[PDB]
RNA sequence: AUAAACCGGGCUCCCUGUCGGUUGUAAUUGAUAAUGUUGAGAGUUCCCCGCGCCAGCGGGG
């Protein structure tokens, strides 16, 4: 029912470096519906099921910032969730506060361009099915919670 | 005869920041849902009001101050070829409530409009009550008599015949209340506005910067819609009975800088400095914006000027029609029951003349 | 006479990236809401500074800086042999409000404009204001007295003439606060651009990993104007004719001069194909001309030209614009109409407007 | 006199290969609107820092790498008749600012141009310091006292001398910072191309027929522009203060190059060795390029190729006259003020004689 | 709508002669220099202009000859048949990058190289489905296309 | 026609001035799209008019 993150995740991170190539072209999210090696990644994780494409298109696209971009890390055992998006972007030191201002004001499809910048140019270290989700849902409400977790990431460390 | 005229100004700009707030972001506003781009109406106005149109064609702007001991100087300066120095120091003292020493400190109790006329008018009223040792509180009796002698000194302050007036001490509190005849809405765009930013350095030219932080500032083009009306009667009013003529001068002048002056806001480093493409005007017996006509925001197609400028023209076709809307209106425009004008000077003459040249 | 002198450029620039941001990404702008590529004004503005133009028919770039320590050091050596060394220091730490001790950091609130031929002049007043044991709180309020006196320093900096200057600290707050005369904007794409991609490697000459860069040519519309007034009253009370001569070295090289960004690897050296100059009461930009996007056909070039020379015949009937105006242009096609006086070379509209646009 | 040498070579490539990308889709570029097809200057830069031209002409180039480890290697087998080994073991410690062990893996920041030559004088430097027990701190302070004689090594390291160099460590990081003196475009056709798709198959010899599924390959021919310049006062700077002579000596080399070197990509499968069919030289006060000749892209009429010449022609002849360009300049043309030459080498003559 | 089997059934049973000169347009609006089309598309409402567009890109694909494209009823089972993408992967005479060099050309580069494809592919599949898609033939139909097509070849191997 | 009715929270206000994101970098080496094939047959060509020995001939679309 629910898409397998950690699955697409090492499956990204073992692509041939041509599959990965031909997806790292893609300039915008949609974009990649017209790459083959995209739908043959895709494939084992859902993609035939409607339900679950504009969320596939927003994980890979992120992910296709690099092969070794985003670096998955595992929460801690004792914490009930692992670091936020925001806070591993806030705690690269490389990403400054108004580019997610500009991010989490921006329109459809813009949005994830942006993001994948902001990623590309972060490397950061996150629980990667924990942004999986965020991409699936993608509201208002995560948009807030990403730039409110930024803040206070931010403001103590 | 119509008392209200109705100004509308389709404008763009490129990309600029011709306001900001206190983060010093772009001002906005959402409008259907949908984010716009903000030049607020006090911004437009003291555009007006400090422009070089306003000081060759109107005259003299009024001069907003808290400092007491400053005016109180410029005021001896320019009035101290008629007035003796503490005539003058009465006068500033009966209109700011507050007692007027050499001191190089005197504050009033917020900034406030200073017309230097009016000034000048209650310094020969005060120069006379000191002829006849009168009570202070009694030459305001005596003022409050004819009040529009008192207003008829704002033909050399127009801008506060436009825009108003609050008093709160002196008596000004009793003389001064002026109501504005000029209403004006917060430019906002016609399209919804993703604003881009500029990230900028400084290069030390006695150090080779290497890893620094890049400062950000906040930009964006836009097609903005400006209004504003004028209500004719209380312009001619607040003017001390001024003929319904001068009021519609004044009003042609307004006409003109709305369609011409823009904001000063980093204007030195974006340049916007964009004529209008569209200035309607329209006499009315109620006064009514067209806002609404960009609700349901703009789309681009081959830019955002023209489908903005087709907007205007169907919400003006279906209120005309909607609201049976018989008046005077001309439209003039860069494009290729509505008079159109060739030339803004022809549309001036064509308000000048009550709208029926 | 006209105070206002307008300058519109449009240059065309082949396969480039002049100027870029924080993420090597070119840096752009919406417009007509389409995309176009921004050379920032800033940019501009320094590429003319530093140029070697400016150094032959201006002179020397205002000093900008932060470091108060090297700029003493400077200072020192540049006038050593005029002052004592604790006149030049003493005048240093007026003009900056910071103390100038043999300290070997001392920063300023922010990255300033300094002209040494300003500071020599200030040095002087220090000098006798020391001699006649006057505090410097009256030192200030006599200076604040003739401020001109202090602005024909700025033809030793005529950059800061053109820029302007802010303080926020020390006497040059209430004496250096300097009001720009050319206001510049952002250059911007006439067309939509789609910014291409090079994907690059680096081959190790050792052994038998790609890198990628934003790039993208483009039609650019450069627009300045020169506020004649404000320049005279920034240099000292000069004349217009002065005036005119700077505004027009501003002409020639706003219409040559390139940003120097990748350009050892992109070399976009093109100069301008067409320039003009336009004189006015209220300055205004001929941005609106391209807010509709400029649609190819034979090139970008040729439609951007007429698209402007449109809507300048547009604005120009609409407006009453009465002013004087000369057009340079490289390509032959059909101008703007018989107002627009057409130059040949760039010398000629160098010249007419060095006239005050009658020539 | 003249500081800047602009280069101009119109070059006409048949179907080939020349540059491409990770996707081995060759290089494009927008140009005017349309697809043009292009060539990396870096593809340019180093197929004329390798070819044999350079090394009969102009001598020794730079070794760009990041395994210190084999430089060191090789700067012991190249120095050691000169130095002894822990003399060239602490100078390229002190350069790249790595230490250098006997180890197999030895990583520099990143790929980095080295001279042998330069490192060799450094060697000299490092030892006098060794024989005096100078510091290192103020071995450095005193090498930064004169740049230039740094610099007249570059005599042997010319491609750095042209093309710059940029340290990030090392006392390199102060020393070693190099302004490039040529600046040198992409190139791009003057026209547009839709590229062509070669389907090729691989036979097995062993394996009895059978549809085999087929492999592709993206090809072109195309007019390309080509263009760089020269800023001889930095030329004579980044020798170490050279005479004009020899920078116009090294401008001709380039002149050469740069009109007759091609790329080495697909070449043994495409061999579009094609020689320039227009090579201009022009003497200026200000780098001026000529691309907008073909912004407008030119339509094919008896070939692009002439009809890419006259544009550059009548280009040349607008921005003269419009720009007042009084200035040095030679044409040379396989086809029937500007000095015309019949042959490269009358061309290269007239530059080597500063135009005159 | 357009009814899509009657016209199918008229191609077949089309004469020969009108037949092989449909076949020789080189581009879907040469068909309007052709009596014999306008014969045959007029019962199937060519009259009407929103009809028109897609009747000329259907015939063009029949052109291929009268008996390249094979339909096959959808099994009833099955919600709908073998689209187009899934008939050429099944064919096993297409290479992906003719499939994905017809989704990125362009209109009308766009019907004769699908033409080409079909001619050498000769597929069986659910013909009313294809008209659909020739019906309204965007971005997300051509998507489509290479999805089938690349999601097939995947699935078979 | 209800703790209701009657019943404005209302007047005044630039967020302004200063700022290159800059230096360096081959995507490169290998590769048949190949085997097999009459375009044969067949006078229909839709309308008007003239002539005719009603076999057809001719003029115009």
């Amino acid at each position: 029912d629910e898409i397998d993150a950690m699955a697409l995740y090492r499956a990204w991170q073992q692509l041939d470096n041509g599959s990965c190539a031909q997806i790292r072209r893609v300039s915008e999210p949609d974009e990649l519906r017209d790459i083959p090696a995209f739908y043959r990644l895709v494939q084992p994780f859902g993609w035939e099921n409607p339900r679950h494409q504009q969320a596939l298109l927003r994980m890979v696209f992120c992910l296709s910032a690099g092969k070794n971009v985003i670096r998955h890390q595992d929460k801690k055992s004792e914490q009930t969730t692992g670091i936020s998006l925001g806070r591993a972007l806030a705690n690269s030191g490389r990403i400054n506060e108004r580019r997610i201002f500009q991010l989490i004001r921006a329109d459809r499809t813009a949005d994830m361009v942006q993001l994948r910048r902001l990623l590309t140019h972060a490397e950061p270290v996150l629980d990667w099915p924990l942004m999986a989700r965020m991409l699936t849902w993608w509201g208002k409400r995560e948009r807030q919670q990403l730039l409110e977790d930024f803040v206070l990431t931010t403001n103590k460390n | 005869m119509s008392n209200f005229i109705n100004i509308h100004v389709l404008i763009s700009h490129s990309p600029s920041c011709l306001n900001r707030d206190d983060m010093n972001m772009q001002k906005d506003a959402i409008f259907g849902g949908k984010r716009r781009v903000r030049i607020s109406s006090q911004s437009l106005k003291r555009a007006m009001r400090k422009s070089g149109y306003y000081a060759q064609n109107i005259g003299e702007s009024s001069l907003r101050t808290i400092h007491l001991a400053q005016l109180r100087d410029v005021l001896r300066q320019k009035l101290g070829e008629r007035f003796d120095q503490k005539i003058i120091d009465k006068t500033l003292a009966l209109l700011s409530g507050k007692s007027v020493d050499e001191a190089e400190k005197i504050s009033a109790d917020a900034v406030t409009p200073w017309v230097v006329g009016e000034i000048a008018w209650f310094c020969e009223q005060v120069a006379k009550a000191e002829a006849d040792n009168l009570d202070d509180k009694k030459l305001l009796k005596v003022l409050k008599e004819d009040i529009a002698a008192i207003r008829v000194n704002l033909q050399q302050g127009v801008d506060i015949a436009l825009s108003g007036r609050m008093a709160t001490s002196g008596m000004m509190t009793e003389l001064g209340k002026v109501d504005g005849a000029m209403s004006i809405a917060h430019a906002i765009t016609t399209h919804q506005v993703d604003s881009d930013i500029d990230w900028f350095t400084a290069v030390d030219d006695l150090q080779e910067q290497g890893s620094a932080h890049l400062g950000t500032q906040e930009f964006s083009s836009g097609v903005f819609y400006r209004y504003a009306n004028i209500n004719l009667a209380q312009l001619q009013e607040n003017l001390g009975g001024a003929s319904r003529e001068q009021a519609l001068e004044i009003a042609t002048h307004v006409v003109h800088m709305l369609a011409t002056e823009v904001p000063g806001a980093k204007q030195r480093t974006y340049a916007a400095f964009n004529p209008a493409d569209m200035v309607m005007v329209n006499f009315s017996d109620m006064p009514l914006s067209m806002a609404n006509a960009f609700e349901k925001a703009v789309k681009a197609k081959d830019g955002f000027l023209q489908p903005s400028i087709q907007a205007f023209n169907q919400y003006w076709d279906r209120v005309a029609n909607g609201y049976g809307l018989n008046g005077a209106a001309a439209q003039f425009s860069l494009s290729d029951q509505v008079k159109q004008m060739p030339t803004l000077e022809q549309l001036k003459s064509w308000v000048r003349n009550n709208g029926e040249a």
